[PDB]
């Protein structure tokens, strides 16, 4: 690769609720699974996240 | 490092997903000029999604709100801003996982059905018995009293193994 990218926190990390993660994934998968696509093994990563979203949709309250 | 994960509520589980805004200086490709947004995501996408990262010490579940606009009055580089969501389990955390592959000496779990969790024999109850079956192999670990291992297991993180491929959690049922 050779050119690293610099990352700066603009905010301190925030813990998100189980209901936020659940809405984030819906929106993130749907966006990234949308045509006008990019497979590049993201196809399998998404498959994984779908597995994660299901787990959460089952978590209590 | 640690924004400590709060163990809470009625689940006794320690929430590990954190939202993290970050601004980055990316090496845009020539191919993506006039459309850097789609470019930066080939710096973000597969690159990071579902793959552990050290600067934010956690799995990057996905990003939200990519704003390349971090530049606005040729051109190799560019500033952009995004919010990452990160699975950030840390030592000591109390997680929960489904039973994947069990075998005498080392039970295996899948947290949220997608992250590799395993507890060594050492860390197993010791009053838990491992019986072999119609496999020879259908071995399946039943506890003292005698119900075959539940399905979803409680356990405390003892170590998070970051290393090339899938991150792996090393837990203990103390």
């Amino acid at each position: 690769l050779n050119t690293p990218v610099v990352i700066h926190a603009t905010q301190l990390p925030q813990h998100v609720s189980t209901d936020e993660v659940l809405q984030f994934l819906e929106s993130f998968i749907d966006e990234k699974e949308n045509i006008i696509d990019i497979d590049t093994n993201l196809s399998s990563s998404i498959s994984q996240l779908k597995r994660i979203q299901r787990d959460f949709k089952g978590l209590p309250p | 490092k640690q924004v400590t994960n709060p163990i809470d509520e009625k689940n006794g589980t320690s929430n590990c997903i954190v939202r993290v805004p970050i601004a980055l200086y990316v090496s845009l490709a020539p191919m993506y000029l006039e459309n850097p947004l789609q470019g930066v995501m080939k710096q973000h996408l597969n690159p990071l999604v579902m793959k552990y990262n050290n600067k934010v010490g956690g799995v990057v579940l996905g990003y939200e709100g990519l704003k390349i606009l971090d530049a606005d009055p040729p051109f190799g580089f560019t500033w952009c801003h995004v919010n990452l969501y990160v699975w950030q389990p840390q030592v000591g955390d109390v997680l929960e996982g489904y039973i994947f592959i069990q075998s005498a000496s080392h039970i295996g779990l899948l947290i949220h059905d997608a992250f590799n969790a395993s507890i060594k024999k050492n860390n197993i109850p010791v009053d838990w018995t491992f019986v072999h079956n119609d496999g020879n192999s259908l071995g399946h670990w039943v506890d003292s009293n005698g119900e075959p291992i539940d399905g979803k297991l409680r356990f405390t993180v003892r170590n998070v193994h970051t290393t090339g491929r899938v991150v792996s959690v090393d837990g203990t049922l103390i």
